[PDB]
């Protein structure tokens, strides 16, 4: 229902979905999931990212423009954004 | 083992400075108590991060709720993680 | 069993206000330097007498000198259980002076 | 159940064995260096505490050290404790070779 | 009283630094938007002007940043590096050796 | 990982290549900013006398001078390396 | 038809980038039926889903052993059209084809690749059934991912047919050749070999048999190195034409005891022997020094060769003479060039052997000495030297001053013994030819004890120099 | 727990001013600064 945006052309927006859904099935604890998403996105694009996973949580963060992606993945919610 | 503190359950040995810790520990239940309730969401964490940026160093992130979990890099010795009455609170700084 | 505990920021403050108001940008006169240390060391000890730490044991130490295009290293190492015993320290330098005080703490038991 | 003179002997053993050389030529070949000072400080303290742990005494120690480059600046070193009359104590020592002015300050406390 | 600040590393006599602080603060207010080029340009062209600051081996350099690291063969007399607390800009001033 | 690339430069060809080689070696060897700058500075102080200056980072701007044929600013994998003489 | 080069061991096909096999489709009759698919009527096995266009998508048809030979079917560009149970693929090269979701035997998908892929197997392939090996990979890109790949995934769930994830790169992508050039995104070794054999033949037709074969390729993978000889003596020479300023540089070097060598033996000259030296007597001189000082094996020597002796016969004697090799070996060779002494005459002309002492094989390092020289001229010279000598380590000294890092780099670095330079120096025998004569007539010395007013020295330096032409 | 006691001591070091070869500042010095 909510989809905060990022850069154009689906360089990044397209990548995150495809990766997240390998991630959700392949593990059970959030630890390996968030670690896996962050560990991939550091190698591909940028030097320091931040990721959150869960069914329910409040949050409010500072970041770099057009690098904030938030999406409801299945029952879970996944949050991702660069910083640093 | 989540040792008890006069605020709430905090994982020890602490990975944050004592003054910063005490500030967080007292501000959370003060700010909850005075004119704030559990029904409201974002407008808490709003105030918490504002309070930290006013006095302490400028760049903070706050995450709290009833279920989540994260890995994250952060400035050295600037990690606050605590439960209070089955509610997880997490905060950290980045340059 | 340690209900009351030693925290670094308190002594950090305490030494902070002691040093500036007492030193007041003084110069390094040889005839009085050693004994300058003697007054303010005991003054310090008096302050930590009201530092609110019953069993923590207080091995004060001070350094006082003049900087003259001069390189210096001062460092220390500890032997204590982290859960209880802890330390604190402060430095303070003007254009030609430097005074630095370290305070130990060991919970008696 | 100790004697502080023996503590001083152990410290002297450490410092002399580590850098101190009987023939006085290499200690001029080893002057104060900006690069090497860190290794020297950490190595001195580590070897000294190794010597201190060779002692099986149940007492409880702590260490401090100072390295001054030249005599011109001058310095004051002072101790003041709050401890036991019977067993507790402290110790100091000053040390010199050619252009290195070293000091050690130790505290020994019971339990 | 000076505007508040943090001295990470200074080597010139304090008065030179005081002048630097006052001008830098008023300028940073004067140019609160744009690029840090302009801050460097204006700061140099002021600093290059005064009959003070007479002695120079090479000549003036001013660098601004929020994240970097550096190695510099500065002239042994003059070098400064500090930060302006409202904005937290790490500002570096020296003469080329 | 990727090769370097000059975003702004003033050098001769043979001298562009040497800084290429040394930047790759420096990043392969050390892992910290002041260490990188210190190493490159030493290498070009060995090869061309005294008076090199180098600033490495991710966020900075500059007003400087140099000798006319001795300035370069190039980027490697989102790292901005600036180098100049005098 | 084809055109190639064939040298000795291997050959090079000049034209390989043109694919051996390619085709196009010239029959529209069947494609027209698919092309025109009216909307309002539907046919069940396809479904009815609507997708405007899915451009920029790639199709790979796998080929087996024939691909390794160089015969392969190329990668097609294509777009897709989606329906509830089928997929209408538009290939630019081959037309409109139909994919039903029952044909797939096994399934894999990969997150490793830069774009998301979908591999599967089908019994009957679209192309010639004879050559193909009946596995098909379809890439998805851009909007296709959200629009198609994920809907197909839902279909797989509902049927419970097994879908697998492959972490590593698929084997078939590694098997082929066009696969290699599309996943990535030798000849210079060929060129180096040809020029190497040209130079070796230039040395001597009879003696140009160092490797002269596939053993040369074993030198390509000779990167890893190791060598160290104990109980011997490491010499660090210093070449340089006359009036290059080598003696005092060597003395500046010997003062470096700080490094981990710590003990090193000077070599000391004086001018009166210096007149009467010869290549042969040199060797005896070093042996005499070794006996005189009772030198241990660890320590090293700093000897400064005059200009008149020629290093070629010296290396000949190092390798040939028994005793010398029994107790001596060469660490490294340094050199010297002076900008002020570059030219022999006022008309541009070079003094003897300036740009032949720096050859890559024989002299490791090249140093410039400059005093009171404008910077621009020095830089121009830098370019000329780099041009004359293809590869050399050029530094810059100002009036014989040593950076301590340079001193460490010189003193501790032994690389001359390494076999790589041992073949390199043979590659460059023709260029490093030095001709010089030593004799009573070539160089002479005259003792003289008397005082001299300076004006007539100016008479000499003016008249003899201007009229020397 | 009443555990009063007190002590003192002093270190110090020899004094000597040479001032013959004195007062060098290596003029083209180098340092390494970061943020
Ligand atoms: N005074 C002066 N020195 C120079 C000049 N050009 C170069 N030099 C320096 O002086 C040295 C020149 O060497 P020479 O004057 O030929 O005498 P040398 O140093 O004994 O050289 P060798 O005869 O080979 O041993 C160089 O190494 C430079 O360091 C110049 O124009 N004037």
């Amino acid at each position: 229902i909510d989809m905060p945006e990022n850069s154009e052309m689906k360089s990044m927006k397209n990548d995150a979905f495809s990766q997240a859904k390998f991630a959700v099935e392949n593990y059970k604890f959030e630890n390996k999931i968030s670690s896996h998403i962050k560990k991939f996105f550091d190698e591909k694009y940028g030097p320091n990212w931040h990721c959150v996973v869960g069914k329910h949580f409040n949050a409010y963060v500072s970041y770099d423009s057009k690098n904030f992606i938030f999406f409801y993945e299945g029952q879970l919610a996944i949050l991702l954004y660069r910083k640093g | 083992q989540y040792k008890t503190f006069m605020g709430a359950r905090v994982l020890w040995p602490p990975e944050c400075a004592d003054d910063i810790l005490e500030g967080a520990i007292r501000e959370t239940q003060d700010a909850l108590k005075k004119f704030e309730i559990a029904r409201e969401g974002q407008k808490i964490a709003e105030h918490l991060k504002k309070y930290m940026d006013d006095h302490f160093d400028p760049y903070w992130h706050v995450f709290f709720g009833k279920n989540f979990g994260c890995q994250a890099v952060h400035n050295k010795n600037r990690f606050i993680y605590f439960y209070i009455e089955k509610t997880a609170f997490l905060m950290y700084q980045t340059q | 069993y340690i209900k009351n505990r030693f925290y670094p920021s308190k002594i950090q403050k305490i030494i902070k206000e002691l040093f500036e108001d007492r030193l007041k940008g003084v110069e390094y006169d040889p005839n009085n330097a050693n004994q300058l240390s003697e007054r303010l060391v005991l003054e310090l000890r008096e302050k930590i007498k009201r530092g609110k730490v019953p069993r923590y044991k207080i091995g004060v130490q001070v350094v006082f000198g003049e900087i003259k295009g001069q390189g210096l290293r001062i460092a220390s190492k500890c032997l204590w259980d982290v859960q209880n015993d802890n330390y604190a320290s402060y430095t303070y330098t003007s254009e030609k002076v430097y005074c630095t005080g370290i305070v130990f703490g060991c919970y008696f038991e | 159940e100790y004697i502080s003179e023996e503590v001083q002997k152990a410290i002297d053993d450490s410092v002399k064995q580590v850098f101190g050389i009987k023939d006085d030529s290499s200690q001029v070949t080893i002057t104060y260096n900006k690069d090497k000072v860190n290794l020297w400080t950490q190595q001195i303290i580590d070897y000294t505490i190794r010597g201190l742990n060779k002692l099986g005494k149940h007492f409880k120690y702590c260490v401090t050290a100072i390295l001054q480059q030249t005599n011109h600046a001058g310095i004051s070193v002072q101790i003041t404790a709050y401890q036991d009359t019977n067993t507790d104590g402290s110790l100091i020592q000053c040390y010199e070779i050619n252009d290195i002015y070293a000091i050690v300050s130790v505290f020994a406390m019971a339990v | 009283p000076l505007p508040p600040h943090i001295i990470r590393f200074n080597d010139m006599a304090q008065h030179l630094l005081k002048k630097v602080i006052r001008q830098a603060d008023v300028l940073i207010k004067e140019n609160p938007q744009g690029l840090e080029k302009d801050i460097a340009l204006n700061l140099v062209k002021f600093v290059k002007s005064q009959p003070e600051f007479k002695i120079g081996d090479g000549e003036w350099q001013c660098i601004i940043g929020k994240n970097f690291g550096c190695s510099l063969t500065f002239d042994a007399n003059v070098l400064a590096f500090f930060d302006l607390l409202p904005s937290r800009k790490s500002i570096l001033l020296f003469k080329s050796g | 990982n990727h090769e370097p690339e000059v975003k702004a430069t003033d050098m001769e060809e043979d001298m562009i290549k040497r800084v290429k080689e040394i930047a790759i070696n420096a990043v392969k060897e050390y892992k910290q900013e002041k260490q990188i700058a210190h190493y490159i500075k030493y290498e070009f102080d060995k090869i061309d006398g005294y008076g090199w200056n180098c600033i490495v980072g991710r966020n900075f701007g500059s007003h400087i001078i140099h000798q006319t044929k001795k300035y370069i600013f190039f980027k490697i994998n989102e790292l901005c390396l600036l180098l100049w003489k005098a | 038809a084809e055109s190639f080069i064939l040298q000795e061991g291997c050959y090079l096909l000049l034209t390989k980038e043109i694919p051996y096999f390619d085709l196009w489709n010239c029959q529209n009759d069947y494609s027209e039926k698919i092309e025109k698919m009216k909307k309002r009527i539907l046919w069940e096995p396809l479904g009815k889903q609507i997708s405007d266009e899915l451009p920029k998508n790639r199709i790979f048809v796998q080929t087996g052993r024939k691909s390794n030979y160089g015969f392969d079917i190329p990668i097609m560009q294509a777009s897709y059209y989606m329906h509830e149970l089928g997929l209408r693929i538009e290939t630019q090269r081959l037309g409109w084809f139909i994919l039903f979701f029952k044909e797939m035997k096994e399934i894999q998908i990969t997150q490793k690749m830069n774009h998301t892929w979908l591999i599967f197997k089908v019994d009957s392939n679209i192309t010639f059934n004879s050559i193909s090996k009946d596995t098909i990979a379809l890439e998805f890109t851009g909007d296709a991912l959200e629009q198609s790949f994920f809907k197909i995934k839902n279909y797989f769930e509902e049927n419970q047919i097994k879908y697998e994830y492959q972490v590593d790169i698929p084997a078939i992508f590694q098997e082929s050749q066009i696969a290699k050039k599309q996943i990535l995104n030798n000849e210079q070794f060929f060129i180096s070999y040809i020029e190497s054999k040209q130079l070796m033949i230039l040395n001597q037709m009879k003696d140009l048999k160092l490797s002269a074969y596939k053993n040369l390729y074993e030198q390509m993978q000779i990167s890893q190195a190791i060598t160290p000889v104990e109980n011997h003596i490491g010499v660090i020479l210093v070449n340089g034409s006359y009036c290059s300023g080598k003696r005092k540089f060597a003395e500046n070097l010997i003062r470096f005891g700080s490094d981990n060598n710590l003990r090193l033996h000077l070599y000391k000259f004086d001018l009166n022997e210096m007149s009467e030296l010869t290549e042969k007597s040199y060797l005896s001189g070093l042996l005499k020094f070794a006996s005189e000082k009772k030198i241990q094996n660890t320590d090293v020597i700093v000897a400064s060769v005059p200009h008149f002796i020629n290093t070629k016969i010296l290396i000949d004697y190092f390798s040939k003479s028994e005793k010398i090799s029994n107790a001596f070996y060469i660490r490294t060779i340094a050199t010297k060039i002076n900008i002020n002494n570059i030219y022999s005459n006022f008309n541009k002309n070079p003094v003897n052997n300036v740009f032949t002492y720096g050859v890559e094989g024989y002299s490791q390092f090249l140093l410039l000495d400059t005093y009171n020289n404008y910077d621009a001229d020095v830089n121009a010279l830098n370019k000329t030297l780099s041009g004359v000598l293809p590869g050399a380590k050029i530094y810059k000294i100002m009036n014989n001053i040593l950076n301590p890092a340079l001193a460490k780099d010189i003193l501790t670095s032994i690389t001359f013994i390494s076999e790589q330079n041992n073949l390199n120096r043979l590659k460059y025998s023709v260029q490093y030819d030095l001709l010089t004569s030593n004799g009573p007539s070539s160089v002479v010395f005259i003792p003289f004890k008397l005082p001299i007013l300076r004006e007539k020295i100016r008479d000499l330096i003016y008249k003899k120099i201007l009229q020397n032409g | 727990i009443n555990f009063q006691d007190t002590e003192t001591r002093y270190g110090g070091i020899q004094n000597q001013v040479v001032n013959i070869n004195q007062y060098v500042q290596r003029n083209p010095n180098f340092i390494d600064l970061d943020n």
